[PDB]
């Protein structure tokens, strides 16, 4: 038998025991924890060692502002 | 008296197979694991790279 021994009696136990029993849910929860962790602590260390980011793409055309200068060529 | 049937041979047959011949073939169960991530991985560097670049063309359009 294979019933409980407690999630709050010893952690690191009960994760092997659900690792030997229940992989359907802990193997689920490791790829679901693995996510948001790394997403938070990696993703300072890639801008520091691995690449910075890309510049930004335009989404209309980029306006300027500036006066309206006097620009010739092509009247007739 | 008994003559012209059939008998075994005076040396006998030879020993049969009746086991389980069921080889524990493959490789360590660990080696499966580390390969999938291997080829993960491996696929996850052409793929995300090519993103990037699909997203500068994208910039050059």
């Amino acid at each position: 038998i294979n019933a409980n021994p407690g999630f709050w009696n010893g952690p690191f136990r009960y994760l092997r025991w659900s690792a030997h029993n229940r992989p359907h849910l802990f193997f689920a929860f490791a790829i679901g924890i693995a996510g948001p962790v790394a997403a938070l602590t990696l993703t300072p260390l890639r801008r520091k060692y691995l690449y910075p980011d890309h510049s930004p793409l335009p989404q209309s055309y980029p306006l300027p502002q500036r006066a309206r200068e006097g620009l010739t060529g092509f009247d007739d | 008296p008994s003559v012209g049937q059939d008998l075994p041979p005076v040396g006998g047959y030879e020993p049969v197979q009746w086991r389980r011949n069921l080889p524990a073939r493959g490789f360590r169960p660990l080696v499966y694991l580390a390969a999938l991530c291997g080829i993960c991985g491996y696929g996850f560097y052409r793929a995300l790279g090519g993103i990037q670049e699909r997203r500068e063309l994208k910039r050059e359009k």
